[PDB]
């Protein structure tokens, strides 16, 4: 919804459960971890060579 | 020429995939081994118990045979 520094261009996956229990609140964090490398890999492929500051 | 950090693609690591898969046991197959081990278990155990009967009567026979005791 609210981009910071080059967002929406990178494909993000948001895990959302069904019940508000501790098990589903644990599963979403593990599913965040499996769907985190996708952002890292897209950041590796898309790099403009230029300025740091 | 200015050199900076370079990009690498190749395979892109392959992100988000289920590595978990069922192995060895399926369901119906393990129950055939389970009850199969039970059927082999009781049959082999009771043969020794019948072999114990050969000793059981013969051991108590010693008291009957010995009356000067």
């Amino acid at each position: 919804t609210q981009p910071y520094d080059v967002y929406d261009q990178v494909e993000f996956d948001v895990p959302i459960g069904s019940r508000g229990d501790c098990y589903d609140r644990y599963l979403c964090r593990v599913e965040e971890m499996r769907q985190s490398i996708r952002i890292i890999s897209q950041c590796l492929n898309k790099m403009p060579p230029g300025e740091i500051k | 020429x200015x050199x900076x950090x370079x990009x690498x693609x190749x395979x892109x690591x392959x992100x988000x995939x289920x590595x978990x898969x069922x192995x060895x046991x399926x369901g119906y197959s393990m129950f055939a081994v389970g009850i199969g081990a039970l059927l082999f278990g009781y049959w082999s155990m009771m043969k020794w118990n019948r072999e114990r009967r050969r000793l059981q009567i013969e051991d108590f026979e010693a008291r009957i045979a010995l009356m000067p005791l």
